[PDB]
């Protein structure tokens, strides 16, 4: 193997007259949730064995 | 063997926190735990959001209890110093001692990296050794704070984005995958990679350069911009120049300087800054004025 | 002009008519007892029906007192299973209420269509007009008060216009003052024009739409008649292409939008490249004029250009949102089609040849005969398809 | 729009002025910025900026800004 409606329905408290709280966002927020790649063995040496048995 | 040990640890945090020296076997005690807690730490650590980063201290203690009024108590709020709080300031011993007691105890909280100045040739002739000799009386517990340098890492990664380090880029380091390949466990040399990780600087050119330091290199905004490309970075934070404004976005909003050490050698007068990123990755800057004294 | 001009006499004084033959003993209702009528345990919409249904005939100045009840009770008013007399009934004596007592109408009823507790009084509406777009969930579903919504909102834009240059104006003791102002209102508006067209999204839940589209499509023509540089500020900063239709079929004022598609095709930036594409494209669709045509053999010469000056990553992301915008232009206008057939035969051949430079996992060379791949591939396909949907429209076109 | 149309570039000197002018701010911040655009029409202070980072350019030097204090 290997937006803006809800932004503005939570923007209560920290703004009013007075500035926000952040300077900015650094990139585009966080990166992912972050992909956990899941295989099972059996199909994976048995892959490799019907390749393996091709070449030899 | 644990509470005992953790009261103890408290008790030290609390004895540095009103500026009083520890001795000689407290200070064996806590860098043998801190070599302990180091061995297992890559060069490239990866901190999890939220964290405050913080820049350079140079042995200014009294603004690094400033600092910790501001930004937050170092139990509930996490940090990121990029180094360099050893030479250059009245209060050095304490310093160092306040950040190793403080990364011992709170181990997920406190993220130390490794500065330029933190390497036997540098502390011996710019004034930790002086120090050394003037409070504790011989030159042993600088050898444990030698070898405590000798075992920092040298960058840390925040949520796989923003890439925090002392100096600047390399010539020789194409990926992050090398960094965390390279041998930290040797003294700082003079012409290498991990030189020039805690030695290089930004400026405005259009390529590398010999820096006017006598070790490092310089490097431009294409230099930045291929290394953020090639990494899936977006950001390189630093600490290596004087800033009055205490935060620098050169580069083209890649590279940032944050220099976390106001009135620096007491006679320069720059008001400094630190960067708070948020759960969000959702900055803000607190920029703060030097200590009363 | 509309709170005026619903004041005006409508065809033969039959509401007077009314006024006349049908309220001769209403003195029996009273704000209190639609109080109890709107409060009770059960939900009994009969009895309120019948106040409200009751109320409609009185004038404005006699319908005073009630607004404090009725504005109490718009909350209420959202859950499932309210009949609709009742919501319509509700918005017609909120539309009278609005000729005679509106400030006092809008900052009341701004404190009733929040979620569910924060007091606003009118200074703050007046510095911030967007909270008004801050009501509840279910108003974005119920069109009588999507309605009050918008017209709340469009007082109060005009409101901080008024608010913004008086406070200017008295905090002098001054050009850059003025166009620091400028900018402010402009960025605002633009910005509720875009938090309306969100609005105008469908929901993933669902993933009566229709009337708040066509309500928030009336807003948004009111707005860009008004002004055409809010209307060009907000095509500059750019909306979801699934309004594309909605917003081109829908709002008239539009026809002035082929006057900065020239304009905002030649901006550096790419996304907006491909946000003019795709509005001029749905444009010519709905205006077939002269000026759409030469605008759409510029936009075929830009394209023609960009694939000239073009990196392969840069050249999947600008070249995979456009290509249904050809189809739109071959359907717009019969004298582009070899034009546009010559840009797809270019296209076709030079992403053919970026399948040759690295080995496939599909191999389409060979695949004469007819998830996450390749980018290459993918926009082969794209391409093949986007023939097809041309073939196919010459076909059934007649 | 005829044999006069040339695409435009993307600067690197650009320096887009976010305060001066709306057509410069993106849109994924853009609610953000307004905020922050009300704040220094309603901050009314001593001296009113129209750039959100104004950081330096090149070098920060010591004996510069010293010079201007008493
Ligand atoms: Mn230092
Ligand atoms: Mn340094």
């Amino acid at each position: 193997g290997q937006t803006n409606r809800r932004h503005t329905a939570a923007v209560p408290g920290p703004g009013g007259i007075w500035s926000v709280f952040h300077a900015g966002v650094i990139g585009r927020g966080l990166k992912p949730p972050k992909f956990v790649q899941s295989r099972n063995q059996q199909e994976v040496i048995y892959n490799t064995q019907s390749l393996l048995s091709l070449l030899v | 063997d644990e509470k005992v040990f953790t009261k103890e640890l408290d008790q030290w945090i609390e004895q540095l926190n009103e500026c009083k020296q520890l001795s000689e076997s407290q200070v064996k005690s806590l860098c043998e735990k801190a070599k302990e807690i180091l061995t297992k730490e890559s060069n490239v650590q990866e901190v999890r959001c939220p964290v405050t980063v913080c820049g350079d201290v140079h042995g200014q203690f009294h603004d690094l209890m400033e600092l910790f009024r501001i930004g937050g108590k170092s139990p509930d709020t996490n940090y990121l110093f990029m180094g360099d709080y050893v030479d250059r300031g009245y209060y050095s011993v304490e310093t160092v001692t306040l950040l190793v007691a403080l990364k011992v105890r709170y181990r997920e909280r406190i993220t130390i990296l490794r500065g330029n100045h933190e390497s036997r040739q540098i502390t011996q002739v710019y004034g930790f050794y002086d120090e050394c000799l003037r409070k504790y009386g011989n030159a042993n517990v600088w050898k444990y704070f030698t070898d405590l340098f000798d075992y920092l890492p040298l960058t840390a990664l925040v949520d796989g984005q923003i890439f925090c380090l002392h100096g600047g880029l390399s010539p020789s380091i194409d990926t992050l995958d090398h960094i965390r390949a390279l041998d930290r466990l040797q003294e700082v040399p003079h012409e290498g990679p991990m030189c020039d990780l805690l030695w290089s600087d930004p400026d405005d050119r259009g390529g590398w350069g010999i820096s006017p330091r006598g070790a490092g290199y310089t490097f431009g905004q294409d230099i930045s911009e291929t290394f953020n490309h090639a990494n899936g970075l977006t950001l390189v934070s630093r600490a290596h120049q004087l800033v009055m404004e205490g935060y620098n976005w050169c580069h083209d909003r890649n590279v940032v300087t944050i220099f976390s050490a106001p009135n620096y050698c007491y006679r320069c007068g720059n008001q400094a800054a630190i960067m708070e990123l948020d759960d969000t990755l959702k900055y803000s800057f607190l920029q703060f004025d030097p200590a009363p004294r | 002009v509309d709170d005026w001009i619903c004041e005006e006499e409508i065809t033969g004084t039959d509401a007077l008519l009314r006024r006349m033959l049908l309220t001769n003993n209403a003195k029996n209702h009273s704000p209190k007892q639609l109080q109890e009528a709107f409060s009770a345990v059960p939900v009994n919409n009969t009895q309120v029906m019948q106040i409200i249904e009751h109320l409609t005939l009185l004038s404005a100045s006699e319908l005073i007192p009630y607004a404090e009840v009725l504005t109490s009770n718009m909350s209420q008013l959202l859950n499932s299973g309210v009949p609709r007399r009742i919501l319509q009934t509700v918005n017609k004596l909120w539309m009278v209420l609005n000729t005679v007592m509106p400030r006092r109408l809008w900052v009341m009823t701004v404190n009733a269509l929040q979620p569910s507790q924060q007091k606003y009084t009118q200074n703050d509406l007046m510095i911030d007009p967007l909270i008004v777009l801050r009501c509840d969930q279910r108003v974005h579903r119920c069109p009588p008060l999507m309605d009050i919504t918008l017209h709340m909102l469009n007082g109060y834009l005009l409101a901080s216009k008024a608010y913004l240059s008086a406070h200017l104006k008295e905090t002098e003791q001054e050009v850059t003052r003025e166009e620091l102002k400028n900018a402010l209102l402009a960025a605002q508006d633009s910005a509720a024009v875009q938090i309306l067209l969100e609005i105008c999204l469908p929901t993933e839940e669902e993933k009566n739409l229709r009337e708040v589209q066509c309500l928030i499509c009336c807003l948004l023509h009111q707005m860009y008649i008004a002004d055409p540089n809010i209307a060009k500020l907000v095509h500059f900063q750019g909306y979801p292409c699934e309004l594309l239709p909605l917003t081109v079929a829908g709002i008239p004022s539009m026809h002035i939008c082929l006057d900065f598609i020239p304009e905002l095709i030649a901006q550096p930036e790419l996304e907006k490249q491909i946000f003019a594409i795709q509005l001029l494209s749905h444009l010519c669709i709905q205006y077939a004029l002269p000026k759409s045509l030469s605008v759409a053999r510029l936009a075929v010469n830009v394209m023609g250009t960009l694939l000239t000056v073009l990196t392969q990553a840069k050249r999947y992301a600008f070249f995979m949102p456009t290509l249904p915008s050809l189809v739109s232009f071959c359907r717009a206008f019969p004298p582009l089609y070899e034009d546009i057939m010559s840009l797809l035969i270019q296209i076709g051949q030079v992403c053919a040849s970026d399948v040759a430079t690295q080995t496939r996992d599909i191999d389409p060379i060979i695949t004469r005969l007819q998830g996450s791949m390749d980018p290459d591939v993918q926009l082969c396909h794209c391409i093949e398809r986007t023939v097809i949907e041309i073939i196919n429209m010459s076909v059934s076109g007649i | 729009e005829y044999t006069g149309f040339q695409v435009a570039l993307l600067n690197k000197d650009l320096k887009p002025q976010t305060f001066r002018n709306a057509y410069d701010i993106p849109r994924r911040n853009l609610l953000d910025h307004l905020t922050r655009m009300r704040s220094n029409l309603l901050k009314s202070t001593r001296r009113f900026l129209k750039g959100q980072d104004e950081d330096q350019v090149h070098s920060v030097p010591i004996a510069q800004m010293g010079n201007y204090q008493e």
